């Protein structure tokens, strides 16, 4: 019903770095 | 479903067709193909080169088809027989087209079009004439050739299951003539080998743009799902009216184009108005009828005040005149060709179209109105022939008592008295003695130079005609005594005329003129050329300024067609406005010496007056008025142009004697020979006698012109202020004639057009006609012919300027041209024409074209432009080298380069084009981009897209490479007059200061000032940009080799940049539920895609918001006058960025002076950069030229209003900072509206863990600040902005 | 200079990515 | 008088169907023609202009000097109008060019009724852009009383000890003693019998003079005391020109500590003693027909607005916004073209 | 969910509906 | 739940630039989902008081 | 035409930026070719006692612009003559000279600096500061001269 | 069934200044089949009194 | 010569009027210079020549 | 790198 | 820096002028 809120680059360099390790 | 997929199917099905067996993937960015060519190996062949197999590489690549060359394939590019797969459909528009062939035996040299002239297998002089004048008239330019736009009609036409009537005809005549002729990829101008008729060109152009409309208005249908368009209460079918249309117009087609498109604008102009019901749209702005503050409310219908007066003689009469215009029409283009159709539907819709209602809000009848303006873009450019004849002062009109000459004579001079005055009021002046040197740059962009100049480069001579050359070469020669007291009445001195195309009608010819001539015309006309530039006035009749009445410079201000005409909309859904709207014709042969020049030349005289005590090198200023305009100078002047010729037999040149047959200085065409005089040219014309053309040498036939020319420096001006007096002579007498039955409410001039609105206080049908009666009199004895077909007269339906409303709505029409061009062009910087041909193509589809034919034509251009254009490079194991080697083994082959139509939708940056899918306004780019991705409604149609990025190779770019390799010997030698006294003070000098000039100003330095400037000069000028083009190739070669797959995304900028990227450092929430009630607007007639974005948004009703610290820069620049033209912001910052911000006013009005800036800009620009480096942030913002389209200028976007409602972020922002979150803001909530997503409201969000707002600090910190650059420019910290960013998000 | 990301890496974590878009919803 | 001045005028014999001095007593005995005689009058003699803005350096000078601070005054300064506030504008100057036969309201509609910055600052300027004095009213009460709680709001929402408050018994709004010096703001409240708190307070708004082309309506309008005989001119007429309110809201506001708006009213007073002095010139010399008001339906609208009474025609209500207030402050209506039936009205008439 | 254009002609068959 | 006016804190509690004090720091942060839990928490005692 | 050093603007003129005011405006501005003109005009009139006088001009503008009109009248008290033995200006320039002055001196004051107003309400009858400072004496008097270099 | 005159709600100054009714959503409004059913049992209802 | 006289593009001058409403019926200036002998009277002719 | 205080000590060499 | 620069060429323009 909705696309939802936009992350920045810094929330995807965060979820980045946790799948890392 | 989505369109990115049934493209891609689309363009790769016409690639195999174009080139058959190509190795064509859609997963992969590039293809490259290799192509042979012999004609560089047979002109090697004849100095004695050996080479090994000749036709052989020909036979063994055209049968066999399958040998290489390392690796990479070889094809040949497909024939003309196999385009349409050989079907036939024997449509009768091919023995329609057959049966106007022409022998040449019936040849008419001054027909101002070419007839259909059959081509013989033998040759004839006269046919070498005619081929001489096809050539020229005949090209069609363009940037894409012509077959892949037949494969594109032929793959269109099987993926929608139609038959165009134009494939049709097209298969029919390839079935059995097989080629036209031929056409080079590397300069499409190079049309040659004729094969049937001359006139084959024009058959395939019209026939693809008729092919290219049935496809678009059938689409268009399918879109709003009716079933047949609506003329009143009858069913009416498009495609039907436009095979009829162009059944007729195949005879003769440019002939009956030109002269069959003004009844048609006529019927559409004169539809609906006298229904009894009429329904209309609500629109309200300010008293002034020119308010540009309108809003819409809603519809209603209404009853019709004006419906008893439509019996009168004066419609009558106009609806006759187009009757006998179509039916003459007609019965020509019977008689030329073996037919007898007519036009039987527009001549049953013409019979009744006052009392048959318009519905402006019923898509059936708005679809039909903008199809039939539309029609006639068939015919594209009308290349014409023109005549030289004199002024024939016989028939001019002597002022006597029975006419109005004098008075028309005595109210212009008033009118540029009191104009003159006004500018005088404005700080407008005439130039001063001592600016008589440096303003001489400043002359208007309807000029033209008349001597071109000759240039020594380093080595080769060439020719230039730009102001800027000839100038700086000669320009001490033109005040001079010797060139002042000349006459351009004799064989010794004479000027030539050109001429330049028009989309539609018939070439247009212009005047160029000497500048000894324009500079003194200049020095007096400058001040008003200034002051008409502005906007907003007046334009009540009982107002006393007459600067707000001219409405020339008054034109697309704003930007948007819809905004700034919003006027027409407001009065024509007013019941209370009459408006009428007079059309003359020739209007520039009607400014005769007896009622314009005269009192024009009085009003220059006595305008000087007060300025009686300067003088000009001994010369005072009513000298300088006849030496800008005079006897042999502008009046009674004699001009050169076309040729005249006769026709004759060929043995009559043989009695000829030697006195006859003296050829003279004078040029003459191929097929013609020459003859000595005009007599004796009419002692042996022979009429019946066709077997020769003989052409006159002694230039008796020159014409000699005393009437007002186009290429003066004030033909606007005085055009519109003789409207002017046209107008209130008009006023005077109809009010004398029949007082207070009307009242004129506003006027309106602009060119030769002139626009009322006024109040009709009666009905009565014989008071209507007097009235009529007496304005067509007083236009008649006043000297010129109003034409009482055209001249219109209305309620309801207003037009101006090639606008048209009806009813309160915009009826758009469509002459956006997109196979043929103008001129001949050759593509400099392939992105930046893309980005221009993809904006015009915003506004045509704005216009009420099909978004989806759209987006199939921008996917079939962006992958052939870049095509056949490289040269004298080859790859080999994925690695380009030059061309081969000295063995001369290979050296007949070229490669040519295919790229992915996905490039179309990848942003610039990725070395792509940044088109949007989802609506071709929004403009990609990597936010963007990742925005979309992460859209989870979108991925269907991101699919494909996503496996295409980071394959694009670089774009062709001949722009950015700038070199010191062109080196001229001509040398300025005016340069003593054109440098300011600060570029003259450091040349003095015993070179001891010249070692000191070390401050960061580049290449404005003294010593070398003069030699830029030159250099410059002749990189405007293409013929000299030419010489460089050859060492390009390296460079291209070098960003090939040079280029890897990856994708960066660098949402950082340079530290002195700011970008829309910027806005990625936060999150973004969606939150609320904003009001769902849709909003009105007057353009009715857009695809769904923008009619929802227009809908969930209103239009714009109120300025922009406020002009950027860029735009500030720019306006300051665009008041210097020798640098206007040579200075940009981007050069300013560009030398700010090495000299540094912390200086005084005294240092940068230094340098600015330095750098030939006058001072008291310099001084301007100083103190306003000194107040922003103290005050403000001072960061310039770059744009990718997002919100910047057509279509965009009329939302209620970028607004503060839009910021207001739609934007919450928090308030540590600065103002560049919260003006690049609003661009990215109006990017997204326009792609929201696009994909019918719920209105929200939009946060910028910042959360409460720590290392976010860490992460946040440092970034904005080194923003803000240049690094090690605070080193170079000394830069203060304690700037407000920086010194406040310590504390401003802990 | 500046932070660094790639489209690469972005096409592995889009589902986490979505799934973070359904918890906050 | 051409037609009287032929050289056959001697022996020429006149006939009139027609006569000039038209009894105004007539056309007033239709039964209930208020609204249409209104209407008439309005198509008739009303004129056309343009709206034009004061030099934009006096609000740099005295409203925005200080940078670093922010206020209501200086949030609203930068705003611009929409097409729909230009309406409002001239809804607002079409009820001020008829004295009493035409009343204003406010919206209802949120937003702008819970922005602070709109309602103190259309609070402020309220008082001295209408009228609502003892012989006529511009304005309903709901909209005096919506404007008085705004000026209350306004005049005490950010107040230090410098500014000593003293509060007053009776708990209304304005009912208090503000600045050194104890100005009292009572007489700042509405009060329709007597017209304190606008430019009715304590001037002559209507004369009577009694040679008039139409006997039935020979009043006399001047707003805040303009005697405009003469034409206008604009850079000259409002040089040292000031009445009672005026000078009364400049004393509070120095007394309140608003020195900057002090000032910005002080500089812009010439421009508004100049738009007064046009709308007086309008309705005095325009607007003068037998589909006027008489003289005596027009001294009895006041009471019945104020004692509740329906014997004769209720006075038309329209419609504005809050910020509509602020953007009519700012623009003056200068007429450019008269209205093209000011010369055939007479024998329509008769 | 994916994008249509039956939706967007939804609305504007909707909002031609009313002005009829 | 719906918030005030964002005009009515810029010219009261944010009007004076370069001072900063707690009600400067902590206007304009917007709550997490926990914080938004807690509002509800809040809520609900409120609405039962003993 | 010599210019003064700009260094004094610079330290006492705008020695604070976060005040502006009327001669911080026009502290900015440059001279256009026109006013060069004007600029001689007030030299040669200066040159010539009482042979030639100037007057103000009339069109619209910067009659309604403030600032411009309020350093104009401060800075002619100072600039002109109109003494007991010659004259530089027509009455109505000194009238006007004075209104501009009257208009300056009071456009804002505060609490710290009181103003009492004299009886006859011409312009400049009052008393300003803490001292009661006389404003009486620089109205213009053709007799005397008292608010000029005479 | 007779509805009474649309100038009683609504009146017209200029061509751009009317004034609104207290009611315009419901005057604007337009009946249902069933509401017109209940008009019809309203109708009835005081046509016979008791 | 009534209008020309009122119009005052320079500093207004104090002005008085008379009980009547005829034109050119004021004194106007310091002086008190009287206005009414240039209204016409063709029994004397004090406005024009003679 | 965060203060702007810090700057100057860079200033100063 | 600038500002003997500044004084050198202004100085040249003030002798050339």
């Amino acid at each position: 019903s909705d696309s939802g809120p936009l992350l920045s680059v810094f929330a995807l360099q965060e979820i980045m770095q946790k799948v890392r390790q | 479903v989505a369109i990115t997929v049934q493209g891609a199917q689309l363009i790769k099905r016409v690639v195999e067709r174009f080139y058959p067996g190509i190795a064509f993937n859609i997963n992969e960015g590039a293809c490259y193909i290799y192509k042979f060519s012999d004609h560089i190996r047979r002109i090697r062949m004849k100095h004695g080169t050996k080479y090994r197999r000749q036709a052989e590489e020909i036979i063994r690549n055209i049968s066999l088809r399958k040998e290489r060359l390392y690796g990479i394939p070889v094809l040949d590019e497909v024939e003309w027989k196999y385009v349409f797969d050989g079907q036939t459909f024997q449509s009768y528009a091919f023995e329609v087209y057959v049966n106007s062939i022409l022998p040449w035996s019936e040849l008419d040299p001054e027909e101002e079009f070419l007839r259909n002239y059959r081509v013989s297998r033998e040759m004839t002089e006269v046919e070498k004439f005619i081929e001489f004048r096809a050539k020229n008239e005949m090209q069609i330019y363009g940037d894409i050739p012509i077959k892949v736009w037949c494969c594109f009609i032929n793959e269109l036409s099987a993926e929608l299951k139609h038959v165009p009537l134009g494939m049709q005809v097209m298969a029919d005549f390839v079935n059995r003539f097989d080629s036209p002729f031929h056409q080079g990829n590397r300069d499409l101008s190079n049309l040659e080998d004729f094969q049937v008729a001359y006139t084959t060109p024009l058959l395939f152009e019209m026939c693809c743009m008729e092919s290219i409309l049935e496809f678009n208005i059938k689409m268009r249908m399918r879109e709003e799902e009716i079933s047949a368009l609506e003329f009143g209460d009858m069913k009416v079918d498009p495609v039907g009216l436009l095979r009829e249309f162009f059944i007729l117009c195949l005879p003769h087609p440019k002939k009956i184009n030109n002269v069959l498109r003004a009844p048609y604008s006529w019927f559409v102009k004169m539809w609906g108005v006298g229904a009894d019901p009429i329904v209309v749209l609500q629109s309200t702005a300010g008293d002034d009828r020119n308010s540009k503050d309108v809003f819409y409310d809603k519809f209603r219908t209404e009853p019709n005040r004006y419906k008893a007066l439509f019996r009168s003689s004066f419609y009558n009469e106009s609806r006759r005149m187009n009757e006998e215009k179509i039916l003459e029409a007609v019965k020509y283009s019977q008689k030329l060709g073996s037919h007898d159709r007519r036009l039987p539907l527009f001549e049953k819709m013409l019979k009744t179209v006052y009392t048959t209602p318009f519905y402006p809000h019923k898509s059936s009848n708005m679809i039909l109105a903008s199809f039939l303006l539309s029609i006639q873009t068939i015919t594209g450019y009308g290349r014409a022939w023109v005549k030289n004849v004199s002024t024939e002062f016989d028939k001019q009109l002597k002022p006597n008592p029975s006419n109005l000459v004098q008075d028309v004579s005595d109210l212009t001079r008033e009118f540029f008295k009191q104009a003159y005055v006004e500018a005088k009021e404005r700080r407008e002046e005439i130039v001063k003695p001592e600016d008589l040197y440096t303003s001489m740059l400043r002359l208007a962009r309807n000029t033209s130079s008349g001597f071109s100049t000759e240039i020594y480069v380093k080595l080769i001579k060439i020719n230039s005609r730009i102001k800027a050359l000839v100038i700086f070469t000669k320009g001490h020669t033109v005040f001079t005594d010797e060139e002042l007291h000349k006459k351009y009445n004799s064989v010794e001195l004479y000027q030539t005329k050109g001429s330049r195309d028009v989309p539609i009608k018939a070439t247009r010819t212009i005047y160029s003129i000497n500048l000894s001539v324009l500079v003194p015309q200049l020095i007096v006309t400058l001040p008003l050329n200034e002051y008409f530039s502005r906007v907003g006035g007046i334009t009540s009749p009982d107002y006393k300024k007459i600067g707000g009445k001219v409405i020339v410079g008054d034109l697309e201000a704003t930007g948007s067609r819809v905004m700034d005409a919003a006027d027409c909309f407001r009065n024509s859904a007013d019941r209370d406005i009459f408006t009428i709207a007079i059309d003359y014709s020739e209007y520039d042969t009607h400014l005769t010496r007896h009622n314009f020049r005269t009192g024009m030349l009085q009003g220059i005289r006595e305008a000087m007056a007060p300025y009686r005590d300067l003088r000009y090198e001994g010369y005072t200023l009513e000298q300088i008025i006849d030496f800008g305009y005079g006897e042999g100078r502008v009046a009674n002047t004699l001009w050169n142009g076309k040729r005249r010729l006769f026709k004759t037999t060929f043995d009559a040149y043989i009695r000829l004697d030697e006195s006859e047959r003296d050829k003279g200085s004078f040029k003459v065409p191929k097929g013609v020979l020459p003859v000595s005089s005009v007599d004796v040219a009419n002692r042996i014309a022979v009429d019946k006698g066709f077997d020769t053309l003989i052409a006159a040498t002694d230039g008796s036939d020159l014409a000699l012109i005393d009437t007002h020319l186009s290429g003066e420096n004030s033909t606007l001006i005085a055009n519109s202020m003789h409207n002017m007096a046209i107008g209130t002579l008009m006023q005077r007498e109809v009010g004398r004639e029949q007082p207070g039955v009307l009242t004129f409410l506003s006027e309106q001039y602009v060119g030769d057009d002139t626009l009322f609105y006024t109040k009709l206080h009666t009905t009565d049908t014989k008071v209507f006609d007097k009235v009529a009666a007496s304005i067509f009199d007083t236009v008649a004895k006043c000297g010129h012919e109003a034409s009482p077909s055209k001249t219109m007269m209305t309620p309801y339906s207003v037009e101006k300027t090639q606008t048209h409303a009806k009813q309160g709505c915009y009826v758009p029409q469509d002459r956006m041209m997109i196979i043929s061009s103008e001129r001949r062009k050759d593509i400099e910087d392939v992105q930046g024409y893309v980005r221009s041909q993809v904006q015009t193509m915003i506004t045509k589809v704005s216009r009420g074209f099909c978004h989806d034919l759209a987006q199939l034509i921008l996917m079939l251009k962006t992958t052939f432009i870049g095509a056949w254009k490289m040269k004298r490079t080859i790859k080999e194991d994925a690695m380009y080298r030059d061309r081969k080697f000295d063995s001369n083994d290979e050296d007949g082959f070229t490669l040519i380069q295919i790229r992915n139509p996905l490039a179309l939708y990848v942003p610039i940056g990725w070395n792509g084009y940044g088109a949007h899918p989802a609506a071709l306004n929004i403009v990609m780019t990597e936010e963007m981009y990742v925005d979309s991705i992460m859209i989870s409604k979108l991925d269907e149609i991101m699919a494909p897209i996503r496996r295409i990025v980071h394959d694009i190779p670089p774009c062709w770019n001949e722009t950015q490479g700038d070199k010191r390799g062109l080196i001229s010997a001509t040398k300025m030698s005016f340069f003593s007059k054109m440098a300011r006294p600060a570029v003259q003070a450091a040349l003095s000098d015993p070179q001891i200061i010249n070692l000191v000039e070390e401050l960061p100003l580049g290449e404005f330095s003294p010593g070398r000032i003069s030699r830029t400037m030159m250099h410059s000069a002749l990189l405007k000028e293409s013929s000299a940009r030419t010489l460089l083009s050859s060492g390009y190739e390296l460079e291209y070669q070098k960003a090939l080799n040079s280029w890897i797959t990856q994708v960066s995304m660098r949402l950082g900028e340079e530290s002195g940049v700011i970008s829309t990227s910027y806005a990625k450092l936060f999150d973004v929430y969606f939150e609320g539920e904003l009001d769902g009630a849709p909003h009105m607007f007057p353009d009715q007639n857009l695809s769904p895609q923008f009619y929802i974005q227009k809908m969930m948004i209103g239009p714009r009703v109120s300025s922009r918001v406020r002009n950027s610290y860029v735009d500030r820069i720019d306006v300051i620049l665009r008041k210097d006058v020798v640098m206007r033209g040579f200075i940009t912001a981007n050069t300013i910052l560009n030398v700010i960025e090495k000299l540094g911000t912390n200086h005084s006013v005294g240092d940068l009005v230094t340098v600015f002076t330095l750098m030939n800036i006058e001072t008291r800009v310099a001084e301007e620009l100083a103190e306003y950069m000194t107040s922003e480096k103290i005050r403000f942030d001072a960061l310039k913002l770059l744009k990718k030229g997002i919100a910047g389209d057509e279509f965009t200028m009329s939302l209620n976007v970028a607004t503060q209003d839009f910021i207001d409602t739609y934007l919450a972020y928090p308030y540590q922002l600065t103002k560049t900072e919260v003006d690049a979150i609003s661009l990215y803001c109006t990017q997204m909530i326009m792609l929201r509206a696009a994909l019918g997503l719920p209105k929200k409201k939009m946060k910028i969000v910042v959360t409460d863990d720590a290392k976010k707002r860490y992460k946040i600090r440092l970034q904005r910190f080194r923003t803000h600040v240049p690094k090690i650059k605070v080193l170079k420019k000394l830069i203060d910290p304690n700037r407000m902005t920086v010194r406040n960013l310590e504390n401003q998000f802990v | 200079s500046g932070p660094l990301l790639s489209v690469f890496a972005l096409q592995e974590i889009m589902q986490k990515v979505r799934q973070v878009q359904a918890d906050y919803m | 008088q051409e037609v009287l001045t032929d050289f056959r005028r001697q022996d020429t014999i006149w006939v009139l169907a027609l006569q000039l001095p038209v009894n105004p007593q007539v056309v007033w005995d239709v039964p209930r023609s208020s609204i249409a005689n209104l209407i008439m009058n309005i198509a008739t003699c009303l004129p056309t202009g343009e709206y034009i803005a004061p030099n934009p350096r006096i609000s740099s000078i005295t409203l925005t000097q200080r940078i670093t601070t922010t206020g209501p005054f200086a949030i609203l300064t930068g705003s611009t109008p929409t097409a729909q506030q230009l309406n409002d504008v001239r809804k607002i100057y079409l009820a001020l060019m008829f004295p009493g036969q035409i009343i204003l309201d406010l919206k209802i509609d949120p937003g702008e009724r819970m922005d602070p910055a709109v309602r103190m600052v259309a609070g402020v300027v309220g008082h001295l852009l209408f009228t609502a004095g003892g012989r006529f009213t511009n304005l309903t009460q709901n909209m005096a009383r919506q404007l008085d709680i705004a000026l209350n709001d306004y005049l005490l929402y950010m107040y230090n000890t410098r500014v000593q408050v003293n509060y007053g018994p009776t708990g209304e709004p304005l009912d208090f003693q503000i600045g050194r010096n104890q100005y009292d703001c009572n007489v700042f409240r509405a009060d329709f019998a007597t017209g304190t708190g606008y430019n009715g307070w304590a001037t002559i708004d209507v004369e009577y003079r009694e040679p008039a082309p139409y006997v039935h309506a020979q009043r006399y309008i001047r707003y805040c005391g303009i005697d405009s005989r003469e034409l206008i001119n604009p850079t000259t007429y409002g040089i040292g020109m000031t009445y009672h309110c005026y000078n009364e809201m400049l004393r509070m506001l120095v007394a309140a500590g608003k020195d900057s708006e002090a000032a910005y009213f002080r500089s812009m007073l010439p421009f508004h003693m100049v738009r007064f002095a046009r709308i007086n010139q309008i309705i005095n010399e325009d607007l003068h027909s037998v589909f006027s008001l008489p003289d005596d339906m027009f001294n009895a609208l006041l009471p019945d607005l104020i004692a509740g009474a329906h014997q004769n025609a209720d006075p038309v209500v329209l419609d504005v916004s809050w910020i509509s207030l602020w953007f009519a402050f700012n623009r003056s209506f200068e007429p450019t073209h008269r209205n093209e039936m000011l010369e055939v009205a007479p024998l329509i008439e008769s």
